[PDB]
DNA sequence: CGCCGCGTCAGACTCGTAGGAATCTAAACCCTCCCCTTAGGGGAGGGTCAAGGC
DNA sequence: GCCTTGACCCTCCCCTAAGGGGAGGGTTTAGATTGTGTGCAGTCTGACGCGGCG
């Protein structure tokens, strides 16, 4: 996988309601990963490594 | 020789009991001094035992009465 | 010396050269692998990769 | 030797009694002279001498001095083998918790103390104090203190109380607790409780404390104070070839434990500051944890690779643990392996074995026969003869292999025909020669496959190879009674080419004296194999007796059919060959020979069929060329016409007549239609295009095209593949699964271009990745099935039960998927089968339904036969031979001692690699009609209105059997009077798919009740309807009032009188749910049947069905029968109250109303009918409908997956697994029994207990049978050895240790683990006389 | 054939003497298993009655 | 007390040959104990060779 | 032929005088120094136990 920021989702594979939950992932060449994501209640969550 | 064992399974009505009777008789012939009750046509003792079972000459009851006869005979034949 | 020795002799991507015929050799040299250090694992690689 | 295995907790004294000394140093061996160091982990004084019969110092060096312990070195002079048996111990300087009884969930220390694992872990890590005893103090027992709370209460309340940290604190708590007093306190607390969560909490803790009381275990033994040390030869430190040493990770872990323990002892001697001692105690704890289970608590300790060290728990668990790698399967001696080739000359019972392989595999046999025949004076002379390979050792080898079978095995051994026994024929190659007819059993092709050879050594093994495993015993499948040693490829092509007929073939129309004349004419070149001819054929038939009576007649046959008749055994009819013989006809011919004549004619017949088919496929010269792929001459214009259609649809999309969705679907449809047109044109130009002259006149006959002959004979190839060769390849799918809208208009005879080839690889790789990734899933499912069913064996001959399942043909919609004959063949009846002419016994009660009884059932009109099943067998710990029925591999009733569970699991799991890992009624045929579960009224327009949701339509023939079965939604209006003839295509039922109508109770006039207008209604006018409608909307749409209060549409007479029901005085009103559209006003009359309101609406599947997984949102079923009412709404959980008439009334559920309900407040329900809709959960089916309903559901839902792929499995095998899933029962009322309530016991145990309790007049327990998946059912067995060897070895060994379990070795796995005869098969007699010479 | 250490040499000698009979004992890996479960704190034992 | 999202745990193919992993790191004192050095000496323990004596 | 008898003979182990050589073990060492240090991960899916809200 190339380094950079990648925007993805899970397509209804969570929360049993078919709601698509999006996420962003900053992947460096060397360093820590930085993930943002949406919960089923549309709050933005950061997650490091 | 022996291709299909089906004719011996009809006499000894089980395939699982057939193996036990035939192995008992085959061990009698192999390491005991027992001679086959059928003409040994270059067969091994397993196949000879199967050929005796398929002719009605050997089953569990015949083997039992034979060993009881030999046991009472040799326990009685000493002073 | 140990770092480069470990890479060149012990990496998953440092592979015993396939030397059956000329085609084996140039197929081995033109090979891409998703596996390796920093890549995928063949056990958890899904259907879509 | 022994009869059980017991497991328990080890006390410190038990651990010190195993040991032969204390390990005091981490020294392994001296670095200079590699003798073991004293008091170390390798120590000859503790663990035994390193040389056999020799001390370490060398002072006592021979067996003359045995058993004497040297006074210089301390080593006992004995065998060095004792270093595999002698354990040691480490006396731990601090008590250390065992990590299994702490951290394997649920925690035994936590459950026994009733402390959270969070508090126990805080005390263990010296972060918190715990009060062992409160004393004259306000502190309660087990109260956790932080350090400041401790220093407060210590100076404040003196040393009256006692509080500690560490595992010494946990040990003092486990020692200070009284188990019997706490059992009584918890039991009287259960008799004070109604909350079922707390009741489950309490029954868990109570049975833990009771297991501790009944066992000899003490709680405080879950804290280690002595540590056993494994014998050093099981953790060896051995010199490698280059002088380097190889060691186990256990030596690293043991050395760390010793080092931290010795440093702890040192620190306690120095009286170190307590921050240093607490750190050393934490380090000793984590070292002991890493030794026992590395990676449970914290990060795994890695040594010198950054690879985690293999702990003691990793030695025994997993695919590479002791159980699965060394005990459940092994590497064996007298075993070889080679590439297999074909021998087409072989007989069915023999293989070809290389002489070089046989000379090694049979080597002690050759040594024995060389010494016996005097050709060698010594076994070493014989060894040198076999090394030199003298000419006489080949004669010795030819006589040692003579009647000696060998087992041939191809991996994967998916079923038992993956091991078969053969008599070896010594060949000169290096490749094993396999008989062709057995390859389908092995799933073997000759493109590089290898097979393993195993030599049976003992006379019993030789006779089992000959009598059970020989390939001439294996001609029928055990999964289904079909032949598995069956012709294929070349044989069926040769037999098909031989039995076909040409129109004007050479020698047509002569009259032959018999089949020998036909062979003479064919071989001398005077007649063609296909010349239709007249042959005098004499065929024999079996009369009422076993006699074989002949009839001779002139048959109209071909020359090749007469030639083929010469190898057919005598009891078979000539019609068996007077046709072109494809794969199906040859398989049925072999099955017919088997059922009529038996096994000995059938194996000879199969060999003759193979030889003849090979010979005449050779004679045919049947090649494949490029001119055989005949492309239809009109394919180009079919493609041009579909291109014109797709162009006009594209122009319609440009002109806005269609949106992209219907545009794409139209393109897909006109390309699928054009593909079907090309396929039909190709097959029509391929299948008959032999035009041939009969006396000058042209005539069409079936084609002798080679591609067509291979496809039509069933030799190789389908019509779907001829389509890709000569038609077009058609539409391809994206990796998404969505169809690419431009198909491959090419075939493989033409080329594909680059783009067509790329989009074909899209799906080629998807299929190959499925094949590569689904073998693991199918192997895992088969392993779970074997391990749930391994202990099931036919143990009894008849249990005398009268229960059974009612077998009917499988009819889904208007197709008969499974007839009665193959659902009921080989099964024992459970009741007397009667004719439609009543009370006359057609088939008596205990009949095994062989083929003649099935033909008798077929010539009568029998549509349902009640048969005996294994789920309804009354036999404890096994199955009777009558509830099982036939052994499908033999054809007779199953024998006692057959491991039917392994057969069932292999029969289900073998086809798993053929599965994939990733409105109105139109009656088809004529017949009477009958409907079931109908709520029916008469409409105003001469109708039948079925206002029910459980009704189903069934179409009966003049025979009397149901041929089609549909079922119709609520309020489906019938276009038919029910009970008389219909026609084909005749519509019987019409309804609305997208909306749900409300159908009235009786005729009358509209009246309103509780529908306060403006608050329950939006009166909206549809501009082109003329009369406005009234909507009852959502609850958040309107204010307080009618939002939850229900509009009730009453029906009364015009004089105001409420109309009363016929038979009951129930008030006739209709309560309607929200989201309803009503078109009615008050005053207009409505008869019964007017619709007032409209409320608008592979392999993983089999694995989910056997694991009994509840689906994502299931159907909702009615627990008790009664009338529907509603309680607290407006929470999100709609509260349904089913009200019985004669029972305890209130029963509520919490149905979340975001799923549409399918019940009304006025209509009753039966227990278990669908209230809401969705995939049914099998636990609900079992609870509400029963055991027979859940087995019917599971066999139908599994055979739907298997029949869809054309896989034929008997449902004996699914019923075996279902029976093994219904093995537990939860006690609902104990009575005068030894069980609690809500306790899950074995069903056989509670059944035997009730047998004894109702034998002594007392009342037995009442239970509810549980359904467990194949993993939870195989982990809940009464045998801890089989459960620990299956999976979750830590949980199983932990619960078995704290419960003090005992394993009596009654199943197959436990006798395999321990190296015994299995209790099945030829070891069944041995176990029977082992148990009757123990019970006597 | 695999693990019974005393029984496999007896079996070899029995084959060489023309006596195709086995005297099977306990597999050695079951004894390894018993010693490895006892090296945990667990008293696993054969009930020799 | 009951239910919902979150933390956690446990499972997931057998043949030939290659085939591991590769970093990092006191010195000056003292002691006892064991073996070593000639050119053989001495003894214990165990065998061997011709004599005969019956 | 069975049995002693006196003389020989073998290897093996320990000893020599004045330390040499080395292995393997202890002990202190006084400018001042005061919180480690790595990754790695594209598994999914059940299933169980629990804080936390209602
Ligand atoms: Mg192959
Ligand atoms: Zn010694
Ligand atoms: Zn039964």
């Amino acid at each position: 996988r190339s380094p950079g920021v990648f925007f993805d989702s899970d397509k209804g594979k969570t929360h049993s309601s078919g709601k698509v939950l999006y996420n962003a992932r900053i992947i460096p060449y060397r360093g820590s990963w930085l993930d943002f994501e949406f919960d089923p209640k549309d709050n933005l969550f950061v997650r490091i490594d | 020789a022996r291709v299909t064992v089906q004719d011996a399974v009809e006499k000894i009505g089980n395939r699982f009991d057939l193996v036990l009777v035939a192995a008992r008789r085959a061990r009698q012939m192999q390491v005991g001094g027992k001679d086959p009750l059928v003409p040994e046509e270059n067969d091994k003792t397993t196949v000879i035992a199967l050929r005796e079972i398929e002719e009605g000459l050997i089953n569990n009851q015949i083997l039992d009465v034979r060993e009881r006869q030999e046991q009472q005979e040799q326990e009685a034949a000493e002073l | 010396s140990a770092a480069v020795k470990e890479f060149f002799g012990s990496s998953q991507l440092s592979q015993f050269m396939d030397q059956n015929n000329p085609l084996s050799e140039i197929t081995h040299k033109r090979r891409i692998s998703a596996l390796g250090p920093g890549g995928l694992t063949r056990e958890r690689a899904g259907f879509e990769v | 030797e022994f009869d059980a295995i017991k497991i328990a907790l080890a006390s410190p004294d038990m651990i010190r009694s195993w040991s032969f000394g204390e390990v005091k140093k981490p020294e392994t061996i001296n670095y200079r002279t590699f003798k073991p160091e004293r008091d170390g982990l390798f120590c000859a004084r503790i663990f035994g001498p390193v040389k056999d019969y020799e001390c370490l110092c060398g002072k006592y060096k021979r067996l003359k001095h045995r058993g004497v312990i040297c006074e210089k070195c301390g080593v006992e002079v004995t065998q060095t083998k004792v270093r595999r048996e002698r354990m040691g111990h480490i006396e731990l300087a601090s008590p250390t918790a065992h990590i299994w009884f702490l951290k394997s969930l649920p925690s035994r220390i936590g459950l026994l103390l009733d402390m959270p694992l969070r508090d126990i872990e805080r005390v263990l890590y010296f972060e918190s104090y715990v009060v062992i005893e409160g004393g004259m103090t306000n502190l309660e027992r087990q109260q956790i203190l932080t350090e400041e709370q401790y220093l407060d209460a210590l100076e404040e309340f003196g040393d009256e109380f006692d509080a500690k940290m560490g595992a010494e604190a946990i040990q003092a708590l486990l020692k200070s607790m009284d188990l019997e007093q706490e059992c009584e306190q918890l039991r009287e607390e259960l008799n004070e409780t109604n909350s079922e969560t707390k009741r489950k909490k309490l029954t868990k803790r109570i049975k833990l404390l009771e297991a501790f009381v009944q066992s000899g275990n003490k709680p405080e033994w879950m804290i280690l104070t002595v540590l056993p040390v494994l014998p050093p030869d099981l953790r060896p430190l051995v010199p490698l070839d280059g002088g380097r040493f190889a060691t186990s990770d256990l030596n690293d872990l043991y050395r760390r434990v010793i080092n931290r323990n010795n440093r702890l002892k040192r620190l306690l001697d120095l009286a170190a500051p307590d921050i240093i001692v607490r750190n050393e105690k934490r380090m000793l704890q984590e070292a002991v944890d890493a030794l026992l289970d590395n990676g449970r608590r914290g990060r795994a300790i890695t040594g010198s690779n950054k690879r985690p060290l293999k702990s003691l728990a990793d030695m025994i668990k997993g695919k590479q643990g002791r159980f699965r790698q060394n005990l459940l399967g092994k590497r064996v001696d007298y075993s070889g392996r080679s590439v297999i080739t074909v021998g087409p000359y072989l007989r069915l019972h023999q293989c070809g074995l290389p002489k070089k392989m046989a000379l090694e595999l049979f080597k002690p046999f050759i040594y024995g026969k060389l010494e016996l025949r005097g050709l060698a004076t010594t076994i070493k002379a014989a060894k040198k003869m076999v090394e030199r390979e003298e000419a006489v050792v080949w004669d010795i080898l030819d006589e040692v292999i003579r009647e000696h079978p060998v087992l041939l095995n191809r991996a994967p051994t998916l079923h038992r025909l993956g091991i078969q026994a053969f008599e070896p024929v010594l060949i000169e190659g290096k490749a094993i020669q396999l008989h062709p007819l057995v390859c389908a059993a092995y799933n073997a092709d000759f493109d590089g496959d290898q097979m393993a050879v195993h030599v049976p050594l003992t006379l019993e093994a030789q006779l089992e190879a000959r009598a059970l495993m020989m390939s001439t015993n294996n001609i029928l499948s055990p999964a289904n009674g079909e032949p598995i040693i069956v012709p294929s490829q070349d044989v069926v092509l040769g037999l098909y080419y031989m039995t076909r007929d040409c129109v004007n073939a050479k020698g047509e129309g002569m009259v032959l004296t018999g089949p020998k004349e036909a062979e003479r004419l064919y071989r001398s070149g005077l007649a063609s194999l296909h010349a239709r001819v007249k042959v005098r054929i004499t065929e024999y038939e079996k009369d009422a007796n076993g006699e074989l009576v002949a009839k001779t007649s002139l048959k109209d046959t071909t020359v090749g059919r007469a030639i083929l008749w010469m190898i057919v055994p005598k009891g078979l009819p000539y019609s068996i060959v007077n046709q072109a013989l494809g794969k199906k006809a040859i398989s049925k011919m072999l099955n017919t020979c088997y059922r009529i004549l038996g096994l000995k004619p059938t194996v000879i017949f199969a060999d003759q069929i193979m030889y003849t088919g090979f010979a005449y496929a050779a004679r045919s010269g049947a090649s494949v060329g490029i001119d055989d792929m005949v492309i239809p001459e009109k394919k180009h214009e079919i493609i041009s016409e579909a291109e014109a259609e797709v162009a006009e649809i594209q122009e319609q999309f440009q002109s806005g007549l269609v949106t992209a969705g219907e545009r794409y679907n139209k393109v897909i449809d006109i390309w699928a239609a054009a593909n079907d047109r090309v396929s039909k044109a190709m097959m029509d130009n391929l299948q008959t295009e032999t035009v041939i002259n009969r006396d000058g006149q042209e005539e069409k006959q079936v084609s002798f095209n080679s591609i067509y002959m291979m496809a039509d004979s069933g030799a190789r190839g389908s019509a779907a593949q001829i389509r890709q060769l000569a038609g077009m390849r058609g539409l391809m799918a994206k990796p998404d699964g969505s169809i690419i809208e431009t198909p491959i208009t090419a075939n493989f005879r033409e080329g594909l271009n680059v783009l067509q080839y790329f989009i074909s690889t899209h799906g080629a790789r998807k299929g190959l990745a499925d094949t590569a990734l689904k073998t693991a899933n199918s192997g895992y499912l088969t392993r779970r099935l074997v391990d749930v069913a391994q202990d099931l064996v036919v143990t009894e001959d008849d249990c005398g039960t009268h229960e059974g399942i009612m077998m009917t043909p499988v009819i889904e919609g208007g197709d008969v998927k499974e007839p009665l004959r193959d659902r009921v063949l080989g099964r024992v009846t459970a009741e007397d089968v009667l004719k439609p002419g009543t009370a006359d016994i057609l088939v008596p009660r205990n009949t095994l339904l062989h083929e003649q009884w099935c033909d008798l059932l077929e010539e009568n009109s029998v549509d349902a036969v009640k048969v005996r099943s294994v789920v309804s067998c009354d036999t404890d710990f096994g199955v009777c031979a009558h509830c099982y029925g036939r052994d499908l591999a033999r054809g007779h009733i199953i024998n006692k001692g057959e491991a039917i569970g392994v057969i069932a699991a292999q029969s289900i799991g073998e086809p798993g690699t053929q599965l994939t890992m990733r409105s109105s009624i139109q009656v088809k045929n004529k017949g009477s009609i009958k409907l079931s579960n109908v709520k029916s009224v008469v409409n105003s327009s001469g109708k039948l209105v079925i206002t029910s949701r459980n009704t189903e339509l069934k179409l009966i023939d003049e025979f009397g059997r149901t041929k089609e079965s549909y079922k119709v939604p609520y309020g489906a209006v019938l276009a038919k009077g029910d009970g008389e003839q219909v026609a084909g295509g005749e519509t019987v039922a019409n309804w609305d798919p997208h909306t749900m109508p409300v159908i009235t109770e009786v005729s009358g006039f509209v009246r309103f009740t509780d529908m306060i207008d403006g608050q329950t209604i939006t009166r909206q006018t549809d501009e082109l309807t003329g009369l406005s409608s009234l909507v009852v909307l959502d609850s958040a749409e309107r204010t307080a009032g009618g939002k939850d209060l229900r509009p009730a549409l009453k029906i009364v007479d015009a004089q105001g009188n409420d109309v009363l029901i016929p038979g009951t005085d129930m008030p006739a009103q209709y309560f309607l749910p929200g989201k309803a559209i009503v078109q009615l006003e008050d005053g207009v009359q409505i008869s019964s049947g007017d619709t007032l309101a409209r409320i608008p609406q592979g392999l993983p599947r089999v694995a989910d069905l056997f694991e009994a997984r509840r689906p994502k949102e299931p159907a909702i079923l009615a627990e008790i029968s009664g009338i529907v009412s509603f309680g607290k709404e407006t929470k999100g959980k709609r509260r349904l109250v089913i009200t019985p008439v004669d029972g305890s009334d209130p029963y509520e559920e919490m149905i979340p109303k975001w799923r549409q309900l399918n019940v009304f407040e006025g209509e009753r329900v039966e227990r278990g009918d669908v209230i809401s809709d969705g995939p049914e959960a099998p636990h609900d089916i079992l609870r509400l409908r029963g055991v027979h309903a859940v087995t019917r559901y599971i066999v139908n839902e599994v055979q739907d997956v298997y029949r869809l792929q054309g896989v034929k499995i008997n449902d004996k095998h699914i019923e075996v697994i279902v029976r093994q899933m219904l093995r537990k029962a939860t006690i609902v009322n104990a009575g005068s029994s030894d069980f609690l309530e809500g306790e899950q016991v074995e069903y056989s145990r509670v059944k035997i207990a009730n047998r004894e309790l109702e034998a002594n007049g007392k009342v037995g327990a009442t239970y509810s049978r549980d359904l467990l998946g194949i993993t939870k059912a195989s982990l809940a067995t009464e045998s801890f050895i089989s459960a620990a060897s299956f999976q979750e070895t830590t949980r199983v060994l932990t619960e078995a240790a704290v419960a003090g379990k005992r394993d009596e070795l009654r199943g197959l796995k436990e006798n395999v683990i321990v190296g015994r005869l299995i209790p099945a098969g030829t070891g069944y007699a041995y176990h029977q006389d082992r148990m009757r010479r123990r019970a006597a | 054939k695999s693990d019974d250490v005393n029984g496999r040499t007896k079996m070899y000698k029995n084959i060489v003497d023309g006596n195709h009979q086995m005297e099977p004992g306990m597999p050695e890996s079951f004894n390894v298993l018993l010693k490895e479960i006892r090296s945990l704190g667990i008293n696993i034992e054969l009930e020799d009655e």
